[PDB]
This record gives structure tokens, sequence and C-alpha cells, in this order.
């Protein structure tokens, strides 16, 4: 359950 | 520059375990 | 990790996370050895009998993580690679001799109290430190039992002679691996596992003080079984194929 990662990645 | 790190050897401070790893060493 | 313990917060700086981006999930670990190189396990990127071949649009590096599933705002980095570089004779039809891969960050990583570069050993620091019975410790995310940490979690483990590492297998084993784990008559346990994959396996030179990667987590026969051990490419051996691949 990863948090998610910015889109800007 | 390698291997000497922020927190610890560069403030003269050890980790709770590397002790551990010099008391091998010979 | 098995049988290891939560790292303490800036204990592995050079620790580096491989990150699927869909779907998102941790590839293997990593190290940092400069602003702008990775180094890891060659089979974290390329298993063809499992149907593995990662290429350079399918990952993220992460790096200057603690958790292992939060994006740690402010603290870690995200970087994007720009060539993933697999040695020319990493053997995995057979017994993964050579595991060893490079990567190329897109672009330099800046250096913090969370992000710092480990050192590549030299041939003498190669010969100082790399014997039986000395210690070494690995770090990852992987999982805790043949189970999956909050956090990096640590383990120390002393080296094995060759003969013994030999005659725990069926597998043939090279000079490009060492071998590492407690004996079974040793109380005490540990060793990598899946997930750890790739990371590093270090040393602290008594003599400079420095934090050397002798080896890269390579392949074991399960996780923390008795009488097996885990094994791990010898990174002082491929020395010079790096070295070739960061100049050329
Ligand atoms: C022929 N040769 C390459 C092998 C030797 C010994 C064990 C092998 C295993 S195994 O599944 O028992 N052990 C795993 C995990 C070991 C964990 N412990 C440790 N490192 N001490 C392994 O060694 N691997 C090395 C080769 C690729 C599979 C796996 C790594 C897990 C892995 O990368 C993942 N990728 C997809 C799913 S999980 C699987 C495949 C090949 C093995
Ligand atoms: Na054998
Ligand atoms: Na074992």
């Amino acid at each position: 359950d990863f948090e998610e990662i910015p889109e800007e990645y | 520059d390698c291997g000497l790190r922020p927190l610890f050897e560069k403030k003269s401070l050890e980790d709770k375990t590397e002790r551990e790893l010099l008391e091998s060493y010979i | 990790i098995v049988e290891g313990s939560d790292a303490e917060i800036g204990m592995s700086p050079w620790q580096v996370m491989l990150f699927r981006k869909s779907p998102q999930e941790l590839l293997c670990g990593a190290s940092l050895i400069s602003d702008r190189w990775v180094l890891t396990a060659a089979h974290c990127l390329l298993y063809p009998p499992w149907d593995k071949n990662f290429t350079e649009n399918d990952l993220l590096v992460r790096i200057g993580k603690h958790s292992r599933t939060r994006y740690e705002r402010n603290i870690e980095k995200i970087s994007m690679l720009e060539k993933i570089y697999i040695h020319p004779r990493y053997n995995w039809r057979e017994n993964l001799d050579r595991d060893i891969a490079l990567m190329k960050l897109k672009k330099p990583v800046a250096f913090s109290d969370y992000i710092h570069p480990v050192c590549l050993p030299d041939r003498e620091t190669a010969a100082s430190l790399l014997q039986a019975g000395y210690k070494g410790r690995v770090t990852g995310w992987g999982n805790l039992k043949e189970g999956q940490p909050s956090v990096l979690q640590v383990v120390n483990l002393p080296i094995v002679e060759r003969p013994v590492c030999k005659d725990s297998t069926r597998i043939r084993i090279t000079d490009n691996m060492f071998c590492a784990g407690y004996k079974p008559d040793e109380g005490k346990r540990g060793d990598a596992c899946e997930g750890d994959s790739g990371g590093p396996f270090v040393m602290k030179s008594p003599f400079n003080n420095r934090w050397y990667q002798m080896g890269i987590v390579s392949w074991g026969e399960g996780c923390d079984r008795d009488g097996k051990y885990g094994f791990y490419t010898h990174v002082f051996r491929l020395k010079k194929w790096i070295q070739k691949v960061i100049d050329q």
C-alpha cells in the first residue's frame, strides 16, 4: 500500500 | 567525501550497532 | 531483511529504492555511489526465466527514504533513469555470475543529511576487510520472513569461508560471489529476503572510518534457512567494469 507519488514524477 | 554519513561520522556519533562490525575485524 | 531491526534515521544514506511506475511497487534495493550513478543487481532488471526485462521508462529511483510506503515529502528525492547498463557477461542462464548493473540518473541528485554516496572498495580495502568472520551490514525494505516492514531494516552478518559457501548448495559458485550468514551452530540468524535484491552489503573501514560497499544482495535459497547462506556480488572483482562504464 504505497502512498501516491507526485504526478510531476 | 564518500562513506562519511552527515548524521554520524560527520558529527562523530555512532549508530547503535556499528561497534559490532568493528569488534569482528581482528 | 529477516531478523533485522529498524534502521536509525540517516544510518544508510546511500540506500536507494527501485520503484515500479505501474503497478506501483518496490522492485529492489540499490545504492548511490555518486550524484548521478546507482548500483544494483542485474537480476532486478533482467531475469528472462520469469519474463522480467525492465527498461529505463519502467522505473523510478527513490533516494533518501526511511518509510517503505509513504511519499516522504521534503526528504526523499525521486529520479528518472537516463540509461541502464547490465554486465555483458551476467549469467542469468545458470548461476547469476556477474549479477551487477549500473543506472545513470537523468539529473544529479543533491546530497543532504539523508542522501550521501557510499565508497567503492580499493584492492587493499577489499584485501583487508573481505575475510571470513568479519561482519558487514545489509539493508532493505524486503520481506521479513520467507512480513513487510514499515521502515528500512538492517542486519549485520559475518562473511563465511568459501568452502562452507560451496558445500551449502548445488549451485556452481564463482570468484565473483561471496556468501554471508551465521551457521546453524551459531545462535544468531538473519538474511536478505525478497525485495532486498540489489541492496548494498557494506563494511566500515577501521583505518579511515569510511563505509565501503563490498557486496550487492544477489541470490539465496529461500531466506534465513539453517545451513544455507545469502550470496552477494563481489563488487571489487567487477570494479574494472564499473570504472570502464563511468569513464566511457
Ligand atoms: C538459478 N538461480 C538464479 C537461483 C539460485 C537460488 C535461488 C533461486 C531462486 S529462490 O527463489 O530460492 N531465492 C530468491 C530470493 C532470495 C532471497 N534471499 C536472499 N537473497 N538471501 C533468489 O535468489 N532470486 C535471485 C534470482 C531472481 C529471483 C529471486 C529474487 C526475487 C526477485 O527478484 C523478484 N522478482 C520477481 C519476483 S520476486 C529463484 C530463482 C533462481 C534461483
Ligand atoms: Na556444493
Ligand atoms: Na542461513
